């Protein structure tokens, strides 16, 4: 019961930043140039970049879930 | 083709999928035991704390073995093309 | 003594082509055995070349063979003996009409063209 | 343009049905067709095409590149309008399902699976009853947006 | 030498019969539909946008992006032909060239090499290759290009779905399907960023 | 070759129409 | 005593009437179409490439791979016929011979064996068999060959699907559908391997 | 069935009218076709059931067995030489 | 056909899948039981832990019985074909 | 005694090709056992080659055999003896008409070509 | 005592092929056992050559048989005896018209052509 | 002791190219082993060149071989000996018409064209 | 001794192109080892150019004295040309330690 509450509490502040993280990923992956589309390597680099930029905010929220779970 | 060619092809994919999945789930499995013995030491019966360490290590495995896995499958796609004339011979 | 391969069991390591090779090897070995019991031949060694004989309607590759013999300490094989050798080898292996066998000896005299 | 409006309501029906753990587009499609007929939408379109003859003569005049791009941009109009109509209901669908999940999470023996299927669909049908209660106002605003686009095409 | 009026009419009606083919094999219709097919597939909706509006939007998008080439055909070919400045044979060639130039701008060198060797012909300049060989190379490049764009469009929706699933699992509720919760979030993030307008810019401008 | 077969056929029809006219 | 001009025209008009049958049975069209169909179903996309584009690609491919036999017909049966060098009956035989030879190179002896027995004709050499027997044997061989190639291309996509499902099941998110997440990787692998150019090249090289 | 329906007096089957034989012949052909179809349906059904249960054993209840089963369905029809076996049986079913 | 013949065919089809499915799952069933006992012995309860051993063993089982499954299926298809003339009459 | 292979159980994982090879080997063993009952014959070794039987002549392969024998210390095979041997081998195995059986000896004198 | 194979229950691992070979072996054993019941015959072994058959095929093999026996210390088989042997052998096994039997003896006298 | 490669299990994951290479290596090893039994030669090294054939493309390359023979301290190969060598090497390997074999020795004299 | 590349087992780390290059390297090493057995040549280094037209370049360090006549270089170039698939005997460069050319290209 406590774990889900703190997650909702975390979504109050961390969720807004997570919403910003999702906003940036969609905006970048939608706005592509002619040079970026025709290069396979550049697509994978942005795929890794969007992947890693997601991890940091997601890890913080899940850590906020883990820390309250032990306590 | 021949029944033996199918088994050769079937095993190679089965060996490939086994290697592809094992590299990622091995680190998560070990971390699960490490969290399990930690919860055995403190006698805490919570079962949701272990999700985060497995998820973090799983992404770490994907980042470390991402190029190797993609290259292995890409070369596997080329390998079937190379052996395609042999089957159709 | 050749049948050791056949009565053996391949593991899941082997793969198609390799299997074929071992089958051929068995024939070679037993064919070598067939030559050994001759009084004249002291040692024999067989090499085969069996193409796929492909399905569809294309032309095939006319399988071939080459058998090397170390004869007795002296002696020289007669035409009858080489004829028997080539006939047995040709009829032992599918296809490969008798005109695709090269038979040589330790001294190096060629006994059957290819 | 007329197909865009009706299919957007079909979009509204299916998003509610999909969120209702579930043909519901047909229910909205039929009702939206009734809205089109009842509001004399067909008469307005006929009035629009005859007006097109006046302000957009047959001889000199055709759709330019900008008209094609404006008409191609109506897919975003569909999702924005469909989400706007269903945002209140979709939040209600999520919060009750999340509330049901957390409240029954104490005992992992119950779970939901098919039991959750029954609960979700009953509430989803009930929410669609709320959606039909205030759908007419959304249609009136949607028709104004669509009619303005049509007049822009005919340069009226 | 020039085709008679009766024969020119026969050619005109023939091209009208093949008009659906020219849209889906020579213009940009194939890339737009494939990309829009990925967008519908990426979101939880299966048939919700329906096939009719996607083709209709694709047709209008093609007329938008083909407007430069269509106007170039109009000026170079139609106008001299209507004014009887040029014969029908050269007017047809004057209309074919802008289509060939546009297909070259959307193809790859590797694709042309494969088909020109496949046709077993001799050529040294890509600019004067027969349109019969350019068409298969054009669509092959279009399909590969569309898959690239679709793959990039699929990533953000995969990102959202994986985050929601991880959050639900981390909260302990291993019983709730992530799809139902994730669908509004995918739709909300598709609207507040005005996703389709961004897709229009990266699709219409992708040809240039 | 085979590609020129259609071109020759159309030209003959055009020539026959031209001579007839 | 070759066929009269009126009968020669009547025969040629009949062949144009059966032109769809000749393409779909006596040519390479069927194998290419089936392999493309298996590949499309192998991925998560149901009908994203669309049926008209698939047939359009196959029509150009089947024309290129059969250009050698098409030229052989022209150089041995059409040009001598137009130059008044061969009897119309002889020219028809000269056109049929390369077509029969091509179909025999892509047929299986088992298919010939069953149809020859089915027809109940006493023929030994596998070159003087009737077209009534050769065509069903050829189309049967093309279907079986297409299935073999279709299975070959299907395996890598099955590997991706199993890996994604296994990884998701490892994290305990059994509720998450593997198909939605698997699809972008299927597009990913097919595009960095240059699939479209690769498959059409292999299909072109397959007929030999 | 059709003799009693046509209301004619028939002593032996080998002399029935054509108008009473055509509906009966096509009726029997449809029934015989279903029996042969059921024979061919079972091997592919068994593969589908086998692969569906194997996937369910490993706990993945969201992966569709149809996608996984399809490569094996095709292979079974290939190494058995289906397009020659099926047609020969159909031709041999009239003898 | 006679209803008894249909049940025969139905039973042998169900027997075919039962034999095939058990030969593949029984190795996974035992491994899952072994891991569960080991977890109980060390007083831990991790649901996701007993996945890597089951997946690998099942893949190994599929590879090992590749020739056996193909032989069983091919003979079953031939058996139905040869049983067809018995039914049609 | 050759029947050991048949009455045994093949372990799971024997490729179909291996099964055909083992059947051929079993037939070879029982043929050798039958030949060893000959009074003149002391040791016998049999090798086979299976057919294809395509109605087309140019692709038909046709069966064949090759049998080696070590006879007694003395004595030589008569025409009747070799005829009996070839007829037994021919009729024991499907196809393989009597004209393609190669029979040789320890001394190596040809007794039947192919 | 030949019927042991049939009454047994074949476990897993045997195929259609191995099952067919074992059925043929059972028939061969029972035919040899019935032949041994004749006073002139002391030891016997029978080999058969049966094609795959199956309806809806284009078989071009036809059946074949080969019965070998060693008789008593003396005695010679008359034509009547070998005729009885061949007739029972041919009528026991499906197909195999009586003109396709090779009967030999201990000493190598051929008694029926193929 | 050439065939050791075949009788190994060749591990797993070995690519098709590598498997073809190892098979060719085994072929070379057994050919060299056979040639060593020649009285004249002391050491032999055999190299093979088998192209991809691939009837789907018309650019065939045809096969070739090169055998180097470090001979005895004295003595020289006559025409018969080198012809027997080339015949054996040609007939042992599929394809490779006997006119594409290079035969050399330590003295550097060329024995067969290419 | 060049065959040690073939009999060695490549780790999964290697991928195709590296494998093809290693095959070619094994061919080069075994060719050089074969050439060394000639009386005249003390060291040999072989390079290949095989498209994915093929050619070879073989450098020889001979003994302290002696020079290769046309016959010896003919034997060398023919052996290299026949050993490798393709590479017709007209596309091999043979040199020596003193830089005198023995086979043009």
């Amino acid at each position: 019961a406590s774990v889900l509450i703190v997650g909702a509490i975390s979504l109050m502040w961390f969720g807004e930043a997570l919403a910003r993280s999702l906003f940036s990923i969609m905006s970048r992956l939608f706005d592509l140039q002619r040079e970026e589309i025709f290069d396979t390597a550049k697509l994978f680099d942005i795929a890794l970049g969007a992947m890693t930029d997601l991890l940091f905010p997601l890890f913080l929220v899940l850590a906020t879930l883990f820390t309250a779970a032990m306590i | 083709m021949t029944p033996e060619m199918f088994v050769e092809l079937f095993r190679e994919a089965l060996w490939m999928v086994l290697i592809m999945v094992c590299a990622i789930i091995i680190p998560s499995l070990l971390i699960g035991l490490i969290v399990a013995i930690f919860q055995a030491a403190t006698s805490i019966n919570e079962q949701t704390l272990s999700f985060l360490p497995r998820l973090i290590v799983t992404l770490l495995a994907l980042m470390l073995f991402g190029h190797w896995m993609t290259q292995m499958l890409m070369e596997y796609f080329y390998g079937l093309i190379e052996r395609l004339p042999q089957v159709l011979y | 003594a050749g049948d050791d391969i056949l009565l053996q069991d391949m593991g899941f390591g082997v793969s198609q082509r390799l299997e074929q090779e071992r089958l051929k090897l068995s024939r070679e070995r037993q064919l070598a055995q067939a030559i050994e019991e001759m009084k004249q031949v002291r040692k024999a060694r067989v090499l085969l070349a069996l193409p796929k004989h492909s399905v569809f309607v294309r032309h095939n590759q006319e399988a071939s063979a080459s058998v090397f013999l170390t004869l007795s300490t002296g002696t020289n094989l007669k035409q009858q003996e080489v004829d028997s050798i080539v006939d047995m080898v040709a009829s032992a292996v599918p296809g490969m009409k008798t005109s695709r066998i090269t038979v040589t000896d330790q001294h190096g005299r060629l006994l059957s063209s290819g | 343009v007329t197909q865009f409006m009706i299919q957007t309501f079909v979009l509204l029906g299916q998003i509610l049905g999909m969120q209702s753990s579930l043909l519901l587009g047909q229910l909205f499609m039929f009702l939206t067709t009734m809205f089109f007929l009842a509001t004399d939408g067909h008469l307005k379109m006929l009035q629009l095409v005859v007006f097109s003859f006046k302000t957009l003569p047959i001889g000199s005049g055709s759709l330019n590149a900008v008209d094609f791009r404006e008409m191609a941009g109506w897919l975003g109009i569909m999702f924005q309008t469909a989400l706007s109509m269903s945002l209140s209901g979709i939040i209600a669908l999520l919060t009750i399902n999340l509330s049901f999940g957390v409240m029954t999470r104490a005992a992992p023996q119950l779970n939901i699976f098919s039991l959750g299927f029954a609960f979700a669909l009953m509430v989803g049908l009930l929410l669609c009853w709320y959606i039909l209660a205030g759908l007419y106002s959304h249609y009136e605003m949607f028709w104004t947006v669509g009619e303005a686009q049509i007049c822009r095409l005919i340069r009226l | 030498e020039d085709y008679s009026v009766t024969l020119q009419i026969l050619a005109l009606m023939t091209m009208l019969g093949f008009l659906p083919a020219m849209v889906i094999l020579m213009t940009s219709f194939t890339r737009i539909v494939v990309v829009m097919s990925i967008l519908r597939q990426a979101m939880g909706l299966q048939q919700t946008p329906s096939n009719q509006v996607i083709i209709g939007i694709a047709l209008f998008l093609t007329f938008f992006v083909m407007s430069p080439v269509l106007n170039e055909i109009n000026d170079k070919a139609v106008q001299p032909y209507l004014n009887e400045q040029v014969t029908a044979r050269e007017a047809f060639d004057a209309a074919q060239a802008p289509m060939k130039a546009f297909m070259l701008k959307q193809t790859r060198i590797k694709d042309l090499e494969t088909f020109v060797t496949m046709s077993g012909e001799q050529v040294d300049n890509p600019e004067d290759v027969s349109m019969a060989v350019l068409i298969p190379a054009f669509i092959t490049s279009e399909l590969k290009t569309a898959f690239q764009i679709g793959f990039m469009l699929f990533l953000p929706f995969l990102i959202i779905d994986l985050v929601v699933a991880s959050v639900l699992m981390a909260m302990g509720m291993m019983m709730l399907s992530p799809m139902i919760v994730s669908l509004p979030f995918k739709l909300m993030l598709f609207v507040l960023v005005d996703g389709w307008n961004l897709i229009l810019s990266t699709l219409a401008g992708s040809f240039a | 070759d085979f590609n020129d077969l259609l071109t020759k056929a159309i030209n003959n029809v055009n020539t026959l129409q031209k001579a007839s006219g």
